[PDB]
């Protein structure tokens, strides 16, 4: 027959972002 | 925030420039134009475009450019300053608005920022991205200076600051040139450290950089190489003083940092016994082993290509001829640390990623490359790529990379070096064989071709870039003599930590080595004879019998029975 | 390996004497990034104190801080807007040279 | 407003470059902004700051109008990504300042925001998805081709929404109307004379010999910089004087080239192509005219387009002056030679290809292929007769401007009582490319004397590679002879040759050097004897 090639399948890493109050005074 | 280049220059607290005398006329050049009028210099780390920047200022009092360059000035961006001075936001608008209304009022001053590439990409910083080319509007001249990598993200991608913009490429200064730029900085730093330096002392450090610290750019790398040696005369020599220091000091402080000429006797006999000493540990390899000592002498000596590593060896030959164990020897002896490496576990394309890094923004980019990282941490190394044959081609196009410059780039895009590492390399491609020998009355040796299997594995270009392929001869009746003899020592070391001291009559020795010697097996069977009759009778004794304590063995080998006798005493 | 020994080590060489004569007067400290960030929670505290340990090292010209981890000072605290890191901070000072600082992080 | 630009109003007093021509290209974007529905007039193609000229050029006719009075009342705007995707330092943040834009923005339903280098965020792209269907606000973005079909193509909002226009090089020819129109607003530019002719002989190598830069983008950059650097080089003397020569100095710098090329040296070139590679290669007299005889006619382009430029075919054992020529024959040219080996490039993964984008910027690429001799030859035969090369686009292959060197080492491989070397040439290869072939060279046998110069040249690195070091060696021509017995092989050539000088004599110096009788010497007594036919290694201080 033939050969058999395989596919990979590409993980992008993904994250969120928190936030920090200061208060002015 | 500011400072007055022309005030400067009269002060003479700024180094006047020496050479770059072509870089000038083509910065000033694009520089007059009335469109792409904002000069940028591009060039790597320490190369000199800033001095260059601050050059042409001086250049201005002299009186050597144009008349009509006379009436320019240049301003300094003190972008540190500025982001520091703001309490709740605008701050940096206000001041650059005005600054920029002198350079509005009179078109010819100029303006040079620093860094330019940190102006694009908190709060400012925003703001300052955009206020350079909407204000500016073309006809305010600005100079900037960025590097390659940071030319390519932050220009590229806008394009309209770029088009405003016109590079002037920048190359690394010429061995005369540098020792007439460092001498403009080479009063500073005697002052200072109180030291002096010869003629002859500035000579080798261009010299050393480029040969030991060539990752690191010439001309900024000759300023720090003296530094270091001006501190030396001052801490080093605890006891007299001592100014007046040559290029003695100067080889002790590069060859040290970078990790060397004039060979001490250490080092002598290191190489000296290279092939004896490995010799002793493998036996029946002499072809081999004063191959491979004589390229790696090649290497210390010099007369070898510079960009290409000390030397490239492929291991061909039958299953236990030590090509892996010549290997493992050669960094013990050397006292180098040997990457070993296995090709079976990088037989796929996609594996590749973990030789150069996962490419950027992957869950598994933070471990990066395994190869640079490794070659990184442990610079002079011998990179053991064992079973080369068994690995997916796509690794043989980056060995190919390696041979010819000896430099590899990852994903993050460090820059590796490979001068100082001894490739080597083992495949299998002609343990095949042909078990069926001359079918008549008498043998014959029928033995397949040599080296025919690896020039169709291999491609040709491969093999040429190989220093030299050494073929592994199959092991003599002779040698295996020589072996039965470090494993029975190897036996005896771990007797010995358990107390049990093991003596062996020669004659033992050659009964055991005739019963277990198989040419096409190799030397590997010698070990499982040792072990089946040595390691098995003293392992029920050590356990259950008297060398639990630990004791005398001595084995010896009876003619009419042709089998070995143990004696234990304990 | 040995990288905090050595760091720590060398006050312990300089008490001992057995250093040299340009070093034998260094008074080494050691920063802390936690014990920073245990009161920036008011705008502006965090420049104020970095700001003010900076100012006793310049000024001494012979102090010499010991910043284990310097890769925490990359990303140090931004609550927001401002933006101004540690990092960002000292990098003026550094370029100048008045005030040294020994640094010590992994590989990777 | 920060981010907005009034191109038409600004253009109103002028300040924009006029783009004479392409008038019939422009004829669609009018025809875009008359449409009801999809009316999004999308500019695609490659160029730098050129690629906008389209767009930059479409608000000059804005203003000037001469359209149909409802068309003609209009306005158009720009934004920048790049100066919103600078000190974000967070994701999101762009998207929210676009969204914010329409506060002022939307003023009127008849207007268009052009968008420049759009690739980049398709940098979140979620949010451009809907304000495109919304259909309230037109755009134009401008972007490269190949990364704008993997990604717009694939989408539905995104490649419906808009109407595509293509853009094209144009020809030699075409190019003269380029700068033609935009060269009295470069005399007004830069207030001084300048050549008119001059801007004929300044696409000697833009066409061609670049392939990075874009005509239209070259003239630019070109002629306007000429006239600068003619003016602002001498200070004290005002000339408004500019040639061809002036174009040399600026091309010759940026294209790292010799000045003489610049200059109208094609006739000279041509002429001094025969000795030139002379000059580089030692010997193969009789080879090298067959050669250029070859390569004069392949610069001709004055006959049949479809046969390949040339067909230079070889028949010489490995390392015997043939593969030496194929650094030369670039060397000299100027031009960058591929090495793909057919028998190392047989894989299906470049096979099918006949090195992905590579290929493309390759004006003259000779190709090499070794070890062809050793369904490879079918392969070849399409080449010839249409010179067509499979890739992504399809288009015809580049072999009317290039090229293609193979190389065959059977003469001596076949056997060794043995056949001349034309016989194997006539059976390995097919018929139809032996009659095809416009000529055959031989490189079977190599001079005698020729050999004797070539070992000199890899002495002589080592001569002044082992001054340097403080040592002279003395290579008696007797000892030379023996460096090519060994190395010369009628099986295997002179290739062993190559490094028969690394091992076989750089290898005992060297220890020398570390450990031995001197570290530092020279006055190498070579010599050989006639007892084993060996060298001979001596020195004293
Ligand atoms: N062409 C030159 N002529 C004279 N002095 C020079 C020249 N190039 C460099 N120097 C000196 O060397 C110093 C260091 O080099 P710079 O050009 O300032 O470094 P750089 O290119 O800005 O690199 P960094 O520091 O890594 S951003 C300059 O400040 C000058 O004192
Ligand atoms: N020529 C030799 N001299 C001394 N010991 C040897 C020799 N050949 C093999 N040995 C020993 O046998 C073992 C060889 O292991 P390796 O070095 O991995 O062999 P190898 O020849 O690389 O194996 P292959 O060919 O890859 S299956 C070690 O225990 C060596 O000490
Ligand atoms: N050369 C040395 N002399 C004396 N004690 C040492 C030496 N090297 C290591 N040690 C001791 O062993 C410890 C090893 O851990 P550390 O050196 O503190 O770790 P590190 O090298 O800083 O690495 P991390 O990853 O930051 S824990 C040291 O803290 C000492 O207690
Ligand atoms: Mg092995
Ligand atoms: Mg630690």
């Amino acid at each position: 027959g033939k050969t058999n090639d395989w596919l990979d399948f590409d993980q992008l890493a993904e994250e969120k972002v928190r936030d920090a109050l200061k208060p002015p005074s | 925030f500011t400072t007055n280049l022309n005030q400067l220059a009269r002060v003479g607290g700024i180094d006047p420039l020496i050479g770059r005398e072509k870089e000038l006329e083509r910065a000033i050049q694009v520089l007059c134009r009335r469109r792409k009028n904002n000069p940028l210099l591009v060039g790597e780390s320490g190369v000199g475009k800033t001095a260059i920047a601050e050059g042409l200022a001086w250049r201005i009092v002299q009186g050597d450019v144009p008349e009509v360059m006379a009436d320019c000035t240049i301003y300094s961006l003190d972008i540190g300053s500025l982001l520091a001075g703001t309490k709740y936001r605008g701050d940096f608008e206000k001041r650059f608005k005005a600054l920029l209304k002198q350079l509005e009022q009179d078109t010819n001053s100029i303006l040079f920022i620093d860094e330019i590439h940190t102006i694009i990409g908190g709060g400012q910083v925003d703001a300052a991205n955009l206020i350079k080319p909407l204000l500016s509007s073309g006809k305010i001249r600005v100079i900037g200076s960025t590097t390659y990598q940071e030319f390519s993200n932050i220009f590229e991608k806008d394009r309209a600051l770029a088009r405003r913009f016109q590079k002037i490429d920048i190359t690394e200064p010429s061995i005369e040139e540098t020792v007439q730029i460092i001498n403009g900085l080479k009063p500073k730093y005697e002052a200072h450290h109180d030291v002096r330096y010869t003629a002859k002392a500035v000579r080798a450090a261009v010299e050393l950089a480029v040969k030991y610290i060539n990752d690191r750019h010439l001309p900024d790398k000759a300023i720090d190489v003296i530094d270091e040696a001006g501190a030396r005369a001052r801490l080093m020599p605890v006891s007299k003083r001592k100014k007046t220091v040559n290029v003695a000091d100067i080889e002790s402080v590069v060859a040290r940092i970078a990790r060397e000429k004039s060979v001490s006797q250490s080092d002598r006999d290191t190489l000296k016994n290279l092939g004896d000493r490995l010799k002793m540990l493998v036996f029946g390899q002499d072809k081999a082993i004063e191959a491979l000592t004589e390229a790696i002498k090649m290497a210390r000596a010099g007369l070898g290509h510079e960009h290409k590593p000390v030397g490239s060896f492929l291991f061909a030959g039958p299953t236990g001829v030590g090509k892996t164990e010549v290997t493992v020897q050669l960094s013990k002896a050397l006292g180098i640390e040997l990457l070993r490496f296995d090709m079976s576990e990088y037989m796929e394309r996609h594996t590749v990623s973990r030789l150069i890094g996962a490419p950027p923004g992957y869950v598994g980019f933070d471990q990066g490359g395994l190869l640079t990282d490794a070659v990184i941490k442990h610079p002079h190394a011998v990179l053991l790529l064992d079973e080369i044959e068994k690995a997916h081609p796509d690794v043989f196009n980056i060995l190919l990379q390696v041979m010819d410059n000896g430099t590899l780039t990852d994903n993050n895009g460090r820059k590796a070096d490979f001068r100082n590492v001894v490739l080597v390399m083992t495949t299998n491609a002609g343990v095949r064989e042909t078990e069926r020998k001359s079918i008549g009355l008498i043998h014959q040796d029928n033995s397949t071709d040599a080296m025919e299997e690896i020039k169709k594995i291999f491609t040709p270009e491969f093999r040429n870039r190989l220093d030299n392929i050494i073929w592994f001869d199959h092991l003599s009746t002779d040698v295996i003599h020589q072996v039965v003899d470090k494993f029975i020592v190897e036996l005896q070391v771990q007797l010995d930590q358990k107390g049990v001291s093991l003596e062996v009559s020669q004659e033992a020795r050659n009964w055991l080595a005739e019963k277990g010697y198989d040419r096409a097996m190799g030397a590997r069977p010698m070990a499982r004879v040792i072990q089946d009759n040595l390691k098995k009778p003293l392992a029920n004794e050590l356990l259950f019998g008297s060398l639990v304590d630990g004791g005398q063995v001595t084995v010896a080998l009876d003619k009419e029975k042709n089998e070995l006798t143990y004696g234990f005493q304990s | 390996v040995g990288k905090t020994a050595i760091a720590e080590g060398l006050a312990w060489r300089i008490v001992q004497g057995d250093v040299p004569e340009v070093m034998a007067d260094c008074t080494i400290y050691s920063l802390d990034i936690g014990s920073l960030l245990a009161g920036t929670k008011y705008r502006g505290d965090f420049e104020k104190r970095f700001k003010a340990l900076l100012k006793q090292l310049e000024q001494d010209t012979n102090s010499i801080l010991f910043i284990d981890e310097i890769h925490t000072i990359i990303g140090a605290g931004a609550a927001s807007g401002g933006q101004v890191d540690a990092a960002n901070l000292i990098k003026p000072l550094l370029s100048s040279g008045k005030i040294r600082v020994i640094g010590s992080t992994t590989y990777q």
